[PDB]
């Protein structure tokens, strides 16, 4: 293991352990090395050869299989203290969250190009049985030169059901107000409310949100410029009802979402 | 305005 990946520099810490860039020496592949210590791994699993794991690694080797949106795990290892995930590192890269801070409000065409792609990724896990539960920008890496992202970090999600969930460790200001109130939702009504605060933050600058009151509240300020279709779909995404809460496809129907870029065209257009 | 990333949990 030692001997198959050249580490590099740390890339990030944080709730998911520590992340480091790193190259394959088969080949070149850039990849990046993830290490999370045992002890502070809540869900475990086990997924088809019977070997107990951690629930990311279950979730991961289900959503990796072929293209998509998704950072593909490509290898890992269990250590006596620690597991190691070998993971797609896309060069060059930036996460979404930073690429809004520097940029600020997306124009619409970007912020459609972009929301569109994080659709068909999340469709993706879904069809897969896998609930993210953690979609954010802080969550999404941007392909500056193909102008692809790619969703990350599976450390708080689930096998996908259809019955009530009770538990909940992903981002709060992302959570919906059924579970800020009454600490249960449902998978797909909850990602599509985690979805309206995405969109709201790509068009606007920011999340809506910061405290409990305001996430029940549910009322949408926009304090940009954003077209009334836009809006529409924000609102429709942040009911407070979760039933009253698009389906994505009523979302990828919506008039806001018709003549997405491509994403060539929109490296070329908008990141190039 | 102040900008801030959110941690899980
Ligand atoms: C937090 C996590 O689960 C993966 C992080 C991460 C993956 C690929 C990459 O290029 C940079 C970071």
């Amino acid at each position: 293991l030692e001997s198959q990946y050249q580490v590099g520099p740390l890339l990030g810490s944080g709730g998911f352990g520590s992340v480091y860039s790193g190259i394959r020496v088969s080949d070149n592949l850039p990849v990046a090395i993830k290490h999370v210590e045992k002890d502070r791994i809540s869900d475990w699993g086990e997924l088809p050869n019977g070997t107990r794991v951690p629930m990311e690694v279950v979730l991961l080797k289900k959503v990796s299989s072929g293209f998509s949106g998704v950072i593909r795990l490509l290898d890992w290892f269990e250590r006596p203290d620690s597991f190691v995930l070998i993971l797609e590192r896309p060069e060059p890269v930036q996460d979404l969250f930073d690429f809004i801070t520097e940029r600020g409000a997306l124009q619409e065409e970007l912020a459609r190009s972009f929301f569109w792609q994080v659709l068909e990724a999340v469709r993706h896990c879904h069809n897969c049985g896998v609930l993210h539960r953690d979609i954010k920008d802080e969550n999404i890496l941007i392909d500056l030169n193909r102008g692809e992202l790619k969703l990350i970090d599976f450390g708080s999600g689930a096998l996908l059901k259809d019955t009530v969930y009770t538990d909940f460790d992903g981002t709060r200001v992302y959570s919906p107000p059924e579970w800020i109130r009454y600490h249960r939702y449902h998978g797909r009504s909850a990602a599509v409310w985690s979805l309206g605060i995405l969109l709201y933050d790509m068009v606007c600058g920011d999340i809506p949100f910061e405290h409990d009151e305001e996430i029940i509240g549910g009322q949408v300020f926009f304090r940009q410029r954003v077209s009334s279709e836009c809006q529409h779909l924000i609102r429709w995404c942040l009911a407070l009802r979760p039933s009253d809460r698009p389906t994505f496809e009523e979302i990828q129907n919506h008039p806001w979402m018709q003549d997405v870029l491509l994403p060539q065209e929109t490296a070329e257009i908008h990141l190039h | 305005r102040k900008r801030r990333r959110h941690p899980s949990g």
